[PDB]
């Protein structure tokens, strides 16, 4: 089996910047079979460069594609704002044909803290015998950030849950939700409900939190 | 020209088998190499096999091979894939993918399919609980959409009319097997005494529609 | 290579 390395798996580039992402294969690619890919979120992927060098008709051709053996890069000359996806090789030189795990082409920018908020469960939830506390993190960068429940200062493990949306459009950052969940009878057995932030724009962690 | 057009959504009990179709339209089917390729939830692309119409001719890749069949009806112009014993980790979107020509065919696969969404999972259909995340010079509120099943759910402010500041989280899947996820809008301080936000949820399979106002 | 076929297939109905 051909292992396809695309490395790194970000990078985070400027709007009229050059990108260029490798493609390594554990073996020599036969008869230089090799395609790239663009996929944006929750689109199907469209083909950029076949056969290492060709480029479709339809693609833009500040997209090119060089290489041959286990050593091929995709090159974009000055990228556009809608080039920031992620990119996939493939190779096909054999019946086995392969990906690689892609490259993310992300927006650099300033560092930027999250905006933390904590939101306690409703009174329609708790009426129904759940309670879910909610951490919002609005507005980061970069994509890393890390939150932590504390309930009277216990650290909490299997009880929750997050996720992040896709890069904004217009400001480049990320924000992510994560969610508590406890019986409303586990709930209502503690005071204290926490959510400690970590992430590089913060000196030190930050802590919202509310008392039952 | 060409264009291929998959069946839709499934939701599959574990250890059943589940089949995709895939009707091409424009251009020739029995002489142009067609593949499926899968892509699980914030996962990447992984091919799993062809067939040439026109010989009868499969290729699988070796991780599939014993639990999939790849056909081809050369009178309707569509393939179908087949995959047996299913287990959760093959939830992803499986797509079709015919390759391109210079015609001449390249290999590379030049046209796709839209996808479909094939769910592995012994969850019933279920409609959501949306529960207020209210507000406590910037102040941010929310809809928590809680326990519903399948996969999707849309969420609006105020009918479409508030766009900026809303994030919308992608759903998580719970121990349950239901899922949830939560949408949220920044907005000033100010506006909270006079300015109605309402979330509009919707869940098609369970016809979930819900338009909660959220206030302080 | 499976890749090859359809190549084949195209230089064989050609002529």
């Amino acid at each position: 089996e051909i292992v396809l390395t695309q490395s790194p798996g970000t990078q985070s580039l400027s709007p009229g910047e050059r990108a260029t992402l490798s493609c390594r294969a554990s073996q020599s690619v036969g008869n230089n079979k090799l395609a790239w890919y663009q996929q944006r979120p929750g689109q199907a992927p469209r083909l950029l460069i076949y056969g290492a060098s060709s480029r479709p008709s339809g693609v833009a051709d500040r997209f090119s594609g060089s290489g041959s053996g286990t050593d091929f890069t995709l090159t974009i000359s000055r990228l556009e704002p809608e080039d920031f996806a992620v990119y996939y090789c493939q190779q096909y030189g054999q019946s086995l044909s392969t990906f690689g795990q892609g490259t993310k082409v992300e927006v650099k920018r300033t560092v930027a803290a999250p905006s933390v908020f904590i939101f306690p469960p409703s009174d329609e939830q708790l009426k129904s015998g759940t309670a879910s506390v909610v951490c919002l993190l609005n507005n980061f960068y970069p994509r890393e950030a890390k939150v932590q429940w504390k309930v009277d200062n216990a650290l909490q493990s299997g009880n929750s849950q997050e996720s992040v949306t896709e890069q904004d459009s217009k400001d480049s950052t990320y924000s992510l939700s994560s969610t508590l969940t406890l019986s409303k009878a586990d709930y209502e057995k503690h005071k204290v409900y926490a959510c400690e932030v970590t992430h590089q724009g913060l000196s030190s962690p930050v802590t919202k939190s509310f008392n039952r | 020209q060409v264009q291929l057009v998959q069946s839709g959504a499934e939701v599959k009990r574990p250890g059943s088998s589940v089949t995709v179709s895939c009707k091409a339209s424009g251009g020739s089917f029995s002489t142009y190499a067609l593949s499926w390729v899968r892509q699980a939830p914030g996962r990447g692309l992984e091919w799993m096999g062809g067939v040439i119409p026109l010989l009868t001719i499969t290729n699988y890749a070796p991780r599939f091979q014993g639990r999939i069949t790849i056909t081809a009806d050369r009178s309707t112009s569509t393939a179908y894939l087949e995959l047996n014993s299913l287990r959760p980790e093959d939830t992803a979107v499986y797509y079709c993918a015919r390759e391109g020509t210079t015609g001449k065919p390249i290999g590379a696969f030049a046209h796709w399919g839209q996808g479909t969404l094939v769910t592995v999972s012994s969850a019933s259909t279920k409609g959501p609980s949306v529960f207020p995340l209210a507000p406590s010079g910037t102040a941010a509120l929310g809809c928590l959409v809680k326990d519903y099943f399948p996969e999707p759910v849309t969420v609006s402010w105020n009918s479409g009319a508030l766009t900026s500041g809303v994030h919308t989280f992608p759903a998580v899947l719970q121990s349950s097997g239901l899922y949830s996820l939560s949408s949220v809008v920044t907005v000033p301080s100010s506006s909270l005494g006079t300015q109605t936000y309402i979330c509009n949820v919707n869940h098609k399979p369970s016809n979930t529609k819900v338009d909660k106002k959220v206030e302080p | 290579n499976w890749f090859d076929i359809t190549n084949w297939l195209w230089y064989i109905k050609k002529k």
